[PDB]
RNA sequence: GCGGGGUGGAGCAGCCUGGUAGCUCGUCGGGCUCAUAACCCGAAGGUCGUCGGUUCAAAUCCGGCCCCCGCAACCA
RNA sequence: UGCCUGGCGGCCGUAGCGCGGUGGUCCCACCUGACCCCAUGCCGAACUCAGAAGUGAAACGCCGUAGCGCCGAUGGUAGUGUGGGGUCUCCCCAUGCGAGAGUAGGGAACUGCCAGGCAU
RNA sequence: CUCCUAAAGAGUAACGGAGGAGCACGAAGGUUGGCUAAUCCUGGUCGGACAUCAGGAGGUUAGUGCAAUGGCAUAAGCCAGCUUGACUGCGAGCGUGACGGCGCGAGCAGGUGCGAAAGCAGGUCAUAGUGAUCCGGUGGUUCUGAAUGGAAGGGCCAUCG
RNA sequence: CUUACCAACCCGAUGCAAACUGCGAAUACCGGAGAAUGUUAUCACGGGAGACACACGGCGGGUGCUAACGUCCGUCGUGA
């Protein structure tokens, strides 16, 4: 019939980039399926939330045998 | 375990001369006899079809396995998960227990007996008949039936092609029409 | 619009309860859950009861 | 006219038209008129161009269309005002850039194809020229 | 539908949460013949201690290389391997198969050798 | 522009609350009558305006389009 | 040291699929038996246990093969940052970046740890 | 709330283009173990285009309590066993908002479930399912109590309209 | 039985898409390092505001008729 609705934005992405040093529990990017994995010191929120689990730098990479993108934290 | 015998010894190099088979284990197999009984009706009465499967149970000395609609069709008007009919897988020796207790009671019982067919192949070699009456077998008493409900038997052979299925239940002596 | 809520009383002498939802056409059998009783600090057996 | 028989949506953006076009050559007859300029053809106006050469030919040969109008353009009705949502869709068109082949002809002569297409082109918006089959 | 990868399947969760964890696990593989073990270092590339019922130092003592008891003497064996290598606490990765029978008479009969796990 | 309707041949229920087509007339068949009406008795006829979506299932729900009925179309 | 097999990895199609061939001392697989441990919403099929008569048929591994997938330049083209211009719904010039597709071609994976067998 | 417009971080308007929500569930939650679709072909009692059975093809075209999107095979999909973590107190550190707020969260203490164990569990694949404050109700409460002891009333905690 | 015609699937060839993606830039943005340059140009706290009617031009778009010195956003410039 009619439209006219839409819903707030929200803020979803990446949050802390390739290389950039984060503190333990810092949101590295949110998102609403796992677009991206967690990997080494890194967690998964229940809504699918990226987190350091550790202090370091985060690092992508693409791994296993579907090519899935992975966030890890390298501890340092 | 008389025909299972029976295959070991006699139609096991009668047929690897048939088809000239450098080993023995190319031999077809006779892996399981599965009896399905659809009853299709139940969804009036259920009372009715435990009553059926325990026909199926008598025939082969197995509970039989009700199964359920796999998904809702209204052409014939059930919705998903009711419970359709029962089945029975049989193996080892008391599939071959059963082997001859058909095709030697099971075939000379039949009404107008005319032969089995010799087309009702799957293609890859498994063979697949149904039986019109229960009151054929010597289990089931004529006196208590309720219903004449029949039941598909179907052959699951490792054979590749229909010729080696057909050559394999010919060496128990099928009626072939 | 059909769960009403309802609360979840301790079996422990003290006064301590959760809260919850529950559809009562359905499901009209009580509802019991062992849940913690912060008062005895003890995982106690937890009864229905009106709001 | 050319239509297509349902969409996923009923109304798209206006959108652009840059660039060149793709199937810039013919590719199932021997003869085409390709579009040199740029602009929309509406479905009447293929419908038109597509009489103009059956015609020509005497009903003979074939004739490929290789475009179809697939955009759907809204319009609003006289005395309204902007807004209250955007229009009613009146008709198709399909974007022609540079280079697309229109039309193709095959099982005539070329200097029948010539004025067929000659004829066809009267009937279009947009500027055209004729262009044959080539070894690729 | 082979068994084999059915059973991959099965054991690639453990695996994946035994990695994330960076432990040292015990990998068990059972043949209806053989069976073997071996300790894996957290970075899952190299064999700490390993033992099995193909090494014919085992072997000679069982009478038969694929029975329950027979199992009991790998687990054994590659706890005390395995100890005074240095390594105390692992993971039982039982990769795929139900741990009962065999491969539950393997770990109890390491983890009664000292193996904590 | 908003609300309500299109169902046997005719006029109307049922849609709200998804599964099950009902009422009165007419029509067909047999009776009563010398004959017709009235009357009594029995039986048929709709796939629900059309196309599409939702559902296991659509007259019913939700569209679009064909239609008829409406109400409103104001201050210069 | 070489060959071969098993386990765990790296890597994630140049690594896959098909087609052809091939392997059983060991290994592996099927296999044998099943009262019992255990198991089937029925079935020792699977799971599990006890075994070693048979077989490499299947499966798995290996070898070959360009049928397909996959990889893939060079050049050109599209686009585009900045500056300028035109006939300005679209383009052009200077400069920087530069695809996608396609073409030549590549290509029948590579590799680590441990273990066993065999030759040495 | 979801998608597009939105110009490859975030955000971004219109009486712009399309759809949804004002719930549900003590299992549809937790855990352990297992499992893998759609569709089609062939054969087969009643049985039919479509029921259950068997085989092959196929490879997720299926499924997910519900819109869309992003996810999902280690399945987040399906089944069974046992269960109540749909725990209490907290919380490093972040995300997002003018603010009120909203969101994610390892770890710590207490107590608990499942598992042999490593472990997992502070509801549900995620994102909608909602209403500030005042006033008042109900339960609790080593708080207060207008001379004093009580009480009323108030506070605090839980919760309701 | 053969018969104005329509025709799924598959195969070959050819296009189209804001709400299609087995591909994929330039830019922009986030972070790190390094010089040079810039009157700290940055952040925080505090005192005082004003402003919340914008306009046109370029570029990217929605809307409209790729109509409007129209309208609504993004971004830059100028006017203000
Ligand atoms: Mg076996
Ligand atoms: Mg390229
Ligand atoms: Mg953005
Ligand atoms: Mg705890
Ligand atoms: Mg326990
Ligand atoms: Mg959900
Ligand atoms: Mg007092
Ligand atoms: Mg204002
Ligand atoms: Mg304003
Ligand atoms: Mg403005
Ligand atoms: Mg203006």
């Amino acid at each position: 019939t009619r439209n006219g609705r839409d819903s707030e934005a929200k803020r979803l992405g990446v949050k802390r980039f390739g290389g950039e040093s984060v503190l333990a529990g810092s949101i590295i990017v949110r998102q609403r399926g796992t677009k991206f994995h967690a990997g080494a010191n890194v967690g998964c929120g229940r809504d699918h939330t990226l987190f350091a689990k550790a202090d370091g730098k985060v690092k992508f990479e693409v791994k296993g045998p579907k090519n899935r993108k992975f966030i890890s934290i390298e501890a340092e | 375990a008389k025909l299972h015998d029976y295959y070991k010894d006699e139609v096991v190099k009668k047929l690897m001369t048939e088809f000239n088979y450098n080993s023995v284990m190319q031999v077809p197999r006779v892996e399981k006899i599965t009896l399905n009984m659809g009853v299709g009706e139940a969804i009036a009465d259920k009372k009715l079809l435990d009553n059926a499967a325990a026909d199926l149970a008598a025939i082969s000395g197995q509970k039989p396995l009700i199964t359920k609609a796999r998904k809702s069709v209204a052409g014939f008007k059930i919705r998903q998960g009711y419970p359709i009919g029962c089945k029975v897988t049989l193996r080892g020796e008391r599939m071959w227990e059963f082997f001859e207790r058909l095709i030697t009671i099971a075939v000379p019982r039949i009404r107008d007996f005319r032969g089995l067919s010799a087309k009702s192949f799957d293609g890859r070699g498994n063979y697949s008949m149904g039986v019109r009456e229960q009151i054929i077998f010597p289990e089931i008493d004529y006196d208590k039936v309720d219903r004449v409900r029949g039941l598909d038997i179907t052959i699951t052979t490792t054979a590749k092609s229909d010729e080696e299925g057909r050559a394999l239940l010919a060496a128990f002596d099928f009626p072939f029409r | 619009g059909i769960r009403e809520k309802i609360k979840l009383v301790s079996s422990a002498g003290t006064g301590h309860f959760y809260t919850t939802t529950k559809n009562k056409r359905t499901k009209p059998e009580k509802l019991e859950l062992k849940k913690f009783d912060p008062v005895v600090r003890q995982h106690v057996i937890y009864k229905e009861a009106k709001i | 006219m050319l239509q297509p028989k349902r969409t996923k949506f009923r109304k798209m953006h206006k959108g652009r038209n840059r660039g060149l076009a793709q199937g810039t050559d013919v590719s199932f007859g021997s003869f085409g008129l390709k579009a040199v300029g740029r602009g929309r053809l509406t479905a009447r106006q293929i419908e038109a161009a597509r009489r103009a050469m059956t015609r020509a030919v005497k009903r003979q040969g074939k004739i490929w269309i290789r475009v179809f109008p697939d955009k759907p353009i809204t319009e609003k009705p006289l005395a309204v005002r902007m807004g209250k949502g955007k229009g009613n869709v009146e008709y198709w068109v399909a974007l022609i850039q540079p280079g697309k082949v229109l039309y193709e002809m095959d099982g005539v002569p070329e200097e029948l194809a010539r004025e067929a297409f000659k004829l066809a082109a009267a009937k279009l918006p947009i500027k055209t020229t004729f262009v044959t089959k080539t070894v690729m | 539908m082979d068994k084999k990868s059915a059973r991959i399947r099965r054991a690639t969760r453990a695996r994946r949460k035994l990695q994330e964890l960076g432990a040292t696990r015990l990998v068990v593989h059972r043949t209806p013949r053989h069976i073997y073990a071996q300790v894996i270092a957290p970075n899952g590339s190299e064999v700490l201690v390993a033992a099995s019922t193909v090494e014919k130092a085992i072997a000679e003592q069982l009478k038969y290389t694929g029975n329950k008891d027979a199992a009991a003497a790998v687990g054994k064996a590659v706890a005390e391997r395995a100890l005074e290598k240095g390594i105390k606490d692992v993971s039982f990765d039982r990769s795929g198969f139900q741990y009962h029978g065999r491969v539950q008479a393997l770990a109890d009969a390491a983890r009664e050798a000292g193996l904590q796990f």
